[PDB]
C-alpha cells in the first residue's frame, strides 16, 4: 500500500 | 522577539506526561492513599495543543522543526500515557486526543526513515497502539491503522520485528472483520498490504485467523459507494503476498474454491486498474503451481487464452506473473488440452 499523510 | 509557538506547545505536553507519570508512580496496584485523583487532559488543555501540533504536522516545513524539538517522542509519550492511564475509554476527550496525537505520529513517521525507527523502539507506546484497533471508535481505528501502515513502509530489520513482536498483523487482521465504515477498512487493509510482504510469519498470521481468508476473497467483489477500487486493490494485494504460503496448504486453497476465488481472479485480469491485474497476477503465479484440481479448473475457465493477452505488456509484474502462470499451466496440462490430442 505504501505511505501516507493522515486522513 | 521570537515566539517559539511551537516549543511551547511541546512543553505543554511534555508537563502533563510529566504530572501522568508522577500520579502513576503514586497509583499503582500495591496502593497508597487515594487522596490525589488522575489528571484529567480536559482539565490542562491537551486537545487544543495537540490538535494544533496535528494540524501543523500535516506541513513538511513544520514536521522539520519539530523533529528538531523532539515532537515524536513527546507526542507518542502523550498517547502512550492516556491509553496506560484511562484504558479502552469511550470518553471523547481521550478519543479524540488519541486520534490527533495518532494523526501527529502519522505525518511524523511519512517519508521519514529515523521517526519510523525511533517509533518503533518505543515499546510501550507500539502496545497502547495495537490495543487500540479494538476501541469502538472506527475513527481512532483508522488512525492507529494508518500510523501501523507507515511503520511497515520500508520498515529496517529492528522495526519489523518489533512490528511483529508486538501483535500488529494478527490485530489488524481481527479489525478488518468487525469494520463497518469503508475508510476505516482501507487503512487497516494497507497495512496489513505492507505487513504482508514483510516475512513468512506475518503471512501465517494472516492465514491463520478465523473468517480470514473468507473475508479476504470477500473483498476481491466489494462493491464501494465511494466509487472507488481501493479495498479490492489491497485485499487483493494482502492475498497475492500471501498467496505463496496458501499455494502448499490444501485447508486453505479448500477456502479459496468455496467462495469461488480462481474464477473472481480470472475476471481481475480484464479489470481497468494495473494494480488489480498485478495483484491477480502473482495470486495465479503461486496458486497455479504444483496442485493438480485448481491447475485444471484454470485451464476449464480459459485462464490460456486470457493470460496469453499479458505475456507481452511493458509492465513487469504483469508480464512475468502471466508466463509464470501460463508455463505452470502449460507445462502440467489435462489430457485435453495436450499437444498430441486435440491440435
Amino acid at each position: 500500500a505504501g505511505e501516507a499523510l493522515a486522513d | 522577539h521570537h515566539h517559539h509557538h511551537m516549543l511551547h506547545l511541546l512543553e505543554q505536553i511534555r508537563a502533563y506526561c510529566e504530572t501522568c507519570w508522577e500520579w502513576q508512580e503514586a497509583h499503582e496496584p500495591g496502593m497508597d492513599q487515594d487522596k490525589n485523583p488522575m489528571p484529567a487532559p480536559v482539565e490542562h488543555q491537551i486537545c487544543p495543543a495537540v490538535c494544533v501540533l496535528m494540524k501543523l504536522s500535516f506541513d513538511e516545513e513544520h514536521r522539520h522543526a519539530m523533529n528538531e524539538l523532539g515532537g515524536l517522542q513527546a507526542i507518542a509519550e502523550l498517547l502512550q500515557v492516556d491509553c496506560e492511564m484511562y484504558g479502552l475509554t469511550n470518553d471523547h476527550y481521550s478519543i479524540t486526543l488519541r486520534r490527533y496525537a495518532g494523526m501527529a505520529l502519522t505525518n511524523l513517521t511519512f517519508g521519514d526513515v529515523a521517526n519510523k525507527a525511533t517509533l518503533c523502539s518505543m515499546k510501550g507506546c507500539m502496545r497502547a497502539l495495537v490495543a487500540q484497533l479494538k476501541s469502538e471508535s472506527e475513527d481512532l481505528q483508522q488512525v492507529i491503522a494508518s500510523v501501523l501502515r507507515n511503520l511497515s513502509w520500508r520498515a529496517d530489520v529492528n522495526s519489523k520485528k518489533t512490528l511483529r513482536e508486538v501483535g500488529s498483523v494478527k490485530a489488524l487482521m481481527e479489525c478488518a472483520l468487525e469494520v463497518k465504515k469503508e475508510s476505516t477498512l482501507k487503512s487497516v487493509l494497507s497495512a496489513l498490504w505492507n505487513l504482508s510482504a514483510h516475512c513468512t510469519e506475518n503471512k501465517a498470521d494472516i492465514c491463520a485467523v478465523d473468517g480470514a481468508l473468507a473475508f479476504l476473497v470477500g473483498t476481491l467483489t466489494y462493491r464501494s459507494q465511494t466509487n472507488t477500487l481501493a479495498i479490492i486493490e489491497s485485499g487483493g494485494g494482502i492475498l497475492r503476498n500471501v498467496s505463496s504460503l496458501i499455494a502448499t496448504n490444501e485447508d486453505h486453497r479448500q477456502i479459496l474454491r468455496e467462495n469461488n476465488c480462481l474464477q473472481t481472479l480470472l475476471q481481475h485480469l480484464k479489470s481497468h486498474s494495473l494494480t488489480i491485474v498485478s495483484n491477480a497476477c502473482g495470486t495465479l503465479w503461486n496458486l497455479s503451481a504444483r496442485n493438480p484440481k485448481d491447475q485444471e479448473a484454470l485451464w476449464d475457465m480459459g485462464a490460456v487464452s486470457m493470460l496469453k493477452n499479458l505475456i507481452h505488456s511493458k509492465h513487469k509484474m504483469i508480464a512475468m506473473g502471466s508466463a509464470a502462470a501460463l508455463r505452470n499451466l502449460m507445462a502440467n496440462r489435462p489430457a485435453k488440452y495436450k499437444d498430441a490430442n486435440i491440435m
